[PDB]
This record gives C-alpha cells, sequence and structure tokens, in this order.
C-alpha cells in the first residue's frame, strides 16, 4: 500500500466563536507559508533538465 | 535544444575563439557586431543569429 498526503499544516479552531473570524488568522499564516502574501511573480523557467 | 538565446549566443562566441585561435581576428570581429547588436537586447541577439 502507498498513499499521498498534503500536509499543509494543522490549526487548532475553537468553537461558540464565529468561524470566519478564526479563519482570518490562519488564513494570513498560510499565506506566509506559502510565500504568498507579499507581491511576487513566479521565476520557474530555468528550471528544468534534458 | 536548451537555453536561453543569450546564453546560446555568449557561449558560441567563446567555442569560436577556441575552435579559431589561431586567427584571432574572427573572435574580435565576430564580438564587434554583437556589442553593436546586443544592446537592444534579447531582440538583438536574434539580429546576430539571424
Amino acid at each position: 500500500h502507498a498513499l499521498i498526503k498534503e500536509d499543509l499544516g494543522q490549526w487548532p479552531v475553537e468553537t461558540g466563536i464565529s468561524l470566519v473570524n478564526q479563519a482570518g488568522v490562519f488564513a494570513v499564516q498560510l499565506a506566509n507559508k506559502l510565500g504568498i502574501d507579499k507581491p511576487f511573480v513566479l521565476d520557474a523557467g530555468s528550471n528544468y533538465f534534458t | 535544444t536548451s537555453g536561453s538565446i543569450i546564453n546560446h549566443a555568449n557561449n558560441l562566441n567563446k567555442v569560436i575563439n577556441h575552435v579559431f585561435a589561431d586567427k584571432p581576428l574572427i573572435s574580435e570581429t565576430m564580438l564587434k557586431i554583437l556589442t553593436i547588436d546586443g544592446t537592444t537586447g534579447k531582440d538583438g541577439y536574434r539580429n546576430w543569429l539571424d
């Protein structure tokens, strides 16, 4: 057997408080993880071999 | 087959110099054309190759 997994971290979520508000702080931390928050342009053309 | 247009033309002059080391005029002459052509940018290098 074998399987592929997408880690993407693990985040605690509470109850009694609106979920949209809690998703905001995690969304910012997710953007930091992916290097998305700051303006950027992809440079991946040079990464190849023949 | 691989590599940028600039890396193609830059490397060709190095091989031209090595192959024609007995007659140094070819490398000096060929780079003279490239210096004028190469200011336009990658479009200039395409003109040199053509």
